[PDB]
């Protein structure tokens, strides 16, 4: 009963409350925490490890699922058109929404009680966590159906299985491209990108493609990017009434907002035309995730930064200096050395006051503390861990989109034209979108263009006899 | 594993023909370093009151959050060169890569 | 195990006189993979999992 | 682990203070490469009749031994530059490093 | 279900099947018995099966002292405060100590010579009786422990048993380290590999993982190629000691009675010093005493140790030859002609391809021992990489390595540098003439031998208090 | 659990009329660590594990 008990007994590892906490005045309370499931339960021989429930590959498993029963449940099985299932009670101005899931304890229903809109069903179980996330899931579902539709038109004799597989493969490729061409360079910056992701050669069957335990924590660097509001904008990119800026503690699991408050278009506009929060060493993460995470759907507001640090401990991860060493980076021993490495003596003092030694700094806390590489949004530690991970996911993926034999040359030439702005244009009521690179463009109207200037994906080289 | 295929399996099985679970779902994470537990093999640092890590008291996660992470949220710095879509794609991508199960109540 | 709301549409298709054999057979196979071997088993499962099956 | 010690533990526990089972007894081997089993995770190559490894039949270990390892013992070549104590120290040293249990009877 | 007697393949049995035209086993319904190594996580369908090391990885003389606390106490003499290891209470070897006897449920030593009724011995490791030559080394180290404790007690009269035992144990551990890394490993690896994989020691590095790698348990079986088909016994003039100076190895396995009743350890140690090892050659890999008659006196059928090695690598899920070549930075032959080039032997390459189809599939032991040997070494580059990598980790990752600052004083290190295996034999046996250094190369009497009195003893003066 | 042959000599020491008290206390502790709490339990264990303890019965 880790959800309501503060007793520390397996499998609960509750976060205790320090004296003079700014928010939780009751020191006998706690922040709930369930330890990650062990790969070998009950063993006193094995070193405890945790489990990845998903495919490590960048294969759009968050659309299609990572388990056969779920993958079939996500499909429309009433015809041979190769489509993903869509909501049967609600549409978004005539366009598809994700189907609804049937959970035994559904958190989405608790966000707006009268509305009674349950969580959505997707390839991954977290698709409802924030409506912005939902919108991207919804976007990709639509793009699947659009591709299948066009392929059926182009190849009338293809059966549903063929259509589904061919569209799935295209969606997988588009996720890879957006990820490696557009996203990761702006994470790592140019130096790290060249270092950790040199030009692709060919599939290497001796590159291990598993997710590393540490990556599950280090990739949470993203929490530093989070804005405290969800922003919604109309077709003139103006604030969309009645609630254009919703505190994030009122959008977690709030599926009703997608269904009943204007669909995905206002949310996607808001994503394009609002800045990310910058990570700064004195401004690491916002109150809405530090103080109020999921407060509408459970007994207490969680602290996502604190959870990250508890989880690194739960997973038995080494501390900052061990990871610095692993990455071939110098390991500071003193406060002055840590000051030099962080280019910030004041933060180094705070960290040493907490941890006593940089050897003990938790990996997320240490990672996000580092100064950012030029034109990236992580420092050298996180750049090493994240860059190494994604290099293995690419070089160790037999179905990487550029691997010989996965696509024809003509198909690869067509895929090179895809972009996330175009995908938005094709699947929503939006007609004005971010100019490439979508991840950098953030100010309307300066950074925006009409959809009609963007070339569509040409599927002509998918035509069979 | 079949010696010829054309599409990914759903589970990721058979991507690597010599070691066909690698990258497949519901398998242990790979470790890039040996694990560090209070008892060597299972208990997290912070579990037992009074037990230090490498010579020092373990800091309450929440205290580290209070003293290092917290800031006055309305002083937040907008990133001039990133959209919130940059944040969002990251989470979406994360959800392609890893989900770590935990026991149900 | 849980019946999904969108699967209600499949019951309609299975009860449509004018849906073709192949269409119905694909759906029957889909539900047999979940332990549901007749339209009666299918409707009953939907009911237990909280859906309104009164139209049936 | 105690913060000061003077002698090795018997089990090897606490030699590595940060990860104290490393080199200790009754723990899993480390792997330098991912494992290769017929089913991905448990069954050895050679288990299931007809199941190939990486495109080729598995060879009976005894067959390999017969055709490659066997030789007529009268041909044996003494090593001019090594004593039999060279062999013996090897086995004795092996038995300081690793013993892999198997089930009894 | 009993793997010893049945040829049914059911867990935990993985019996070796029999080819047609086997030179020994005519009946293809028979088999060579084989039990799968115990899994670290029994029964799991999530974990990737791994096996267990029951010993300390460290070079710490755990084969003398044991690797578990009950056994370590059982090996000790608890009837006084002299810090001694227990000695056999029924028999001695010309007045010198023998190993104590073990009490096993099905004692295989009893089955060698039934009338003599001499059980297996008790030592730090369970295999101490497997061949009498091994027993003699075990017995020698037991005596050296007692000798050191005796001298230390004389030197430090106030020391209690625990102190004496620990101090002697530490000295014995250091001597196994020195003999191993100074004398033995250079003759395994050759000088080039030795410099590559074991550069001059700096200091303990707590980030070097000291565990035994799975592949090492198989690769270090290269030593099977070194085995002669006889055990050789010589008298104090290094002449054949009558009337069984040359016992076939299939009549010495578990033959503990031979140590106790047929002349103790002196004849056996002389035979090891003054007889050559077998050379591994590509057409003379391993002898029929272990390939045809392994343990034939104590079991239903003679085993094949080379075949067992190959079955075991498969049981442990080890990658084949080319994966290990690649791991080690060595070229990977794809064709029979390339394999021919790598082995300098087209005929062997053809035989290996006839068996395995591809060099990708060659079992690690078979591949490893097939390679031509490095200059002045007794393995080829693949085995040298695996073995050298392993022993570097054991040294650099050992907090109690003999040269690590704070383990021994400078004066103690200076004294230990004078130890050698010939001296240890002089100190603890009736032998007065021994091999000149290097014992592992010296193999021919009288040319390579010297009187014991020319060898300097270990001076313990810097252990005084 | 199995009684070892060399441990028979410890029974002798425990039964030695004027052997040192501290020695016997050492050995009693040793056998207590093995679940043998009396010289009764000690010789009984030796017997079941295959040895002759009839020599002790005078
Ligand atoms: C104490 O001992 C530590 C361990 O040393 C190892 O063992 C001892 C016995 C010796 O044999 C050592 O030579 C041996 O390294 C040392 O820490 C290690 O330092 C190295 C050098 O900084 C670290 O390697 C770096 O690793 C970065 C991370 O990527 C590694 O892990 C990935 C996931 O498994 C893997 O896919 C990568 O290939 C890489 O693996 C390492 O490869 C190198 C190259 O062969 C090996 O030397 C490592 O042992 C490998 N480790 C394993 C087992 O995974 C890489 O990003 C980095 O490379 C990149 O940056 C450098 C920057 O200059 C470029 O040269 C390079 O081209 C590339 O762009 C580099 O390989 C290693 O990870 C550290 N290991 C640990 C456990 O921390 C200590 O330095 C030593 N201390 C002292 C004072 O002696
Ligand atoms: C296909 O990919 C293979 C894996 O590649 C890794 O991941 C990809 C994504 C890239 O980042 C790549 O750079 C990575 O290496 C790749 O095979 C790998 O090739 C390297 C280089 O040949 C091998 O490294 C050598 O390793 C041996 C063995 O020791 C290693 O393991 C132990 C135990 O974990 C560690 O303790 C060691 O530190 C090593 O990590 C070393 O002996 C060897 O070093 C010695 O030799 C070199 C060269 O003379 C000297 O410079 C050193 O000082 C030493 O004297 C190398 O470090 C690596 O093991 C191997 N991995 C695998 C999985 O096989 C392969 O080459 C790629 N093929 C292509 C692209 O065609
Ligand atoms: C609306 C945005 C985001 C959240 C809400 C949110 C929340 C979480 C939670 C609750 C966890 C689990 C906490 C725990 O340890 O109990 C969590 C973990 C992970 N994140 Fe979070 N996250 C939001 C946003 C992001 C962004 C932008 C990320 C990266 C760019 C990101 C990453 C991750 C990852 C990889 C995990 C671990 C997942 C796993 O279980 O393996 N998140 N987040
Ligand atoms: C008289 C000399 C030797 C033997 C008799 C002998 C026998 C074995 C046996 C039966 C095994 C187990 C086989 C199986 O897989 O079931 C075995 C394994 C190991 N060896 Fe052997 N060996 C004799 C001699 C040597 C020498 C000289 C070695 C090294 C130089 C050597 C090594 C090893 C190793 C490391 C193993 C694996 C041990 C483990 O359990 O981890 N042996 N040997
Ligand atoms: C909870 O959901 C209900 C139902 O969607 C919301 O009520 C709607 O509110 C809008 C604007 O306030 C009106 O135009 C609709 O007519 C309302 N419908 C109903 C059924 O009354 C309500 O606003 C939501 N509450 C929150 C959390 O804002
Ligand atoms: C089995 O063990 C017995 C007992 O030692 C051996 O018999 C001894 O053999 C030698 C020479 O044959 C004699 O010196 C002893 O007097 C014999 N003793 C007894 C008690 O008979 C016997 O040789 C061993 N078996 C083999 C085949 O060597
Ligand atoms: C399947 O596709 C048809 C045709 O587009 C559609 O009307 C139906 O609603 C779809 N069913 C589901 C469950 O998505
Ligand atoms: C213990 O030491 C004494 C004195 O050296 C010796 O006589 C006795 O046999 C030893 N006992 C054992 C079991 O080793
Ligand atoms: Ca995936
Ligand atoms: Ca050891």
């Amino acid at each position: 009963n880790c959800e309501t008990s503060c007793v520390q007994q397996p499998p609960c590892f509750p976060l205790k409350i320090p004296p003079n906490d700014p928010r939780i005045k009751n020191q006998a309370d706690c922040i709930p925490f369930f330890r990650s499931c062990p790969a070998c339960p009950g063993s006193n021989i094995t070193i405890r490890n945790q489990i990845n429930a998903l495919t490590s590959f960048v294969d759009a498993s968050m659309v299609y699922g990572s388990e056969e029963p779920l993958a079939r449940n996500l499909r429309n099985m009433s015809n041979q058109l190769g489509l993903l299932a869509v909501n049967q009670r609600f549409q978004d101005n005539g366009r598809a929404l994700l189907p609804f899931d049937n959970l035994h304890d559904d958190p989405c229903l608790l966000t707006n009680r009268s509305a009674r809109i349950p969580c959505f069903l997707a390839g991954d179980t977290r698709s409802s966590e924030m409506p912005e996330l939902t919108s991207m899931h919804t976007l990709l579902l639509r793009e699947h159906n659009r591709l299948a539709t066009e392929l059926k038109s182009l190849n009338p004799r293809w059966d549903g299985e063929r259509l589904y597989q061919e569209a799935r493969k295209i969606v997988g490729a588009m996720v890879q491209i957006i990820t490696y061409r557009d996203y990761l360079p702006l994470v790592l910056g140019p130096t790290a990108m060249r270092k950790y992701l040199p030009t692709y050669r060919s599939y290497n069957d001796s590159v291990d493609p598993r997710i590393a335990n540490v990556f599950t924590n280090a990739f949470r660097y993203g929490h530093t990017l989070i804005q405290p509001f969800m922003f919604r904008l109309d077709n003139r990119y103006q604030p969309m009434e009645p609630n254009p800026r919703v505190p994030l503690s009122r959008v977690f699991f709030a599926s009703w907002r997608v269904v009943l408050e204007g669909g995905i278009d206002p949310i996607l506009r808001g994503l394009m035309a609002t800045p990310a929060k910058l990570n700064r060493q004195n401004q690491i993460a916002v109150d809405e995730i530090r103080e109020r995470l999921f407060e509408q759907v459970m007994r207490i507001g969680l602290d996502l930064p604190a959870l990250n640090m508890q989880r690194s401990r739960d997973h038995g991860l080494p501390g900052y200096n061990a990871w610095r060493r692993f990455c071939g980076l110098p390991q500071p021993e003193t406060v002055g050395q840590l000051g030099t490495v962080l280019r910030n003596l004041k933060l180094a003092r705070k960290l040493m006051e907490q941890y006593g030694t940089p050897n003990n700094i938790d990996i997320w806390m240490g990672g996000v503390s580092e100064p950012l590489k030029r034109k990236g949004r992580v420092g050298p530690l996180l750049a090493c861990i994240i860059g190494t991970q994604f290099r293995k996911l690419r070089d160790g993926d037999r179905f990487w989109w550029e691997n010989e034999g996965v696509f024809s040359m003509q198909q690869r030439q067509a895929l090179a034209q895809i972009s996330l702005p175009r995908i938005i244009c094709d699947n929503t009521g939006i007609t004005t979108v971010s100019k490439n690179n979508i991840f950098m463009s953030n100010s309307y109207p300066r950074d925006f263009v009409n959809c009609s200037t963007l070339p569509a994906l040409n599927l002509a080289s998918w035509r069979e006899a | 594993c079949p010696e010829q295929d054309k599409y990914r399996t759903i589970t990721g099985m058979c991507n690597n023909r010599r070691s066909p679970t690698l990258g497949a779902s519901n398998r242990a994470f790979v470790r890039w370093l040996p694990a560090e537990y209070e008892d060597g093999f299972s208990l997290p640092y912070g579990w037992t009151p009074g037990v230090k890590r490498n010579g020092f008291p373990v800091a309450l996660a929440r205290a580290v959050s209070n003293e290092i992470v917290r800031f006055p949220t309305d002083q937040l710095t907008p990133d001039q060169e990133r959209s919130l879509m940059f944040m969002q794609w990251g989470q979406l991508l994360d959800h392609d890569l890893d989900f770590t199960p935990e026991p149900a109540a | 195990a849980n019946f999904l709301e969108h699967e209600l549409s499949y019951i309609d298709v299975l009860l449509d006189k004018n849906a073709d054999q192949a269409t119905k057979d694909n759906l029957r196979s889909y539900f047999a993979d979940k332990g549901l071997h007749s339209i009666k088993d299918i409707i009953n499962k939907a009911k237990q999992d909280g859906f309104d099956v009164s139209k049936y």
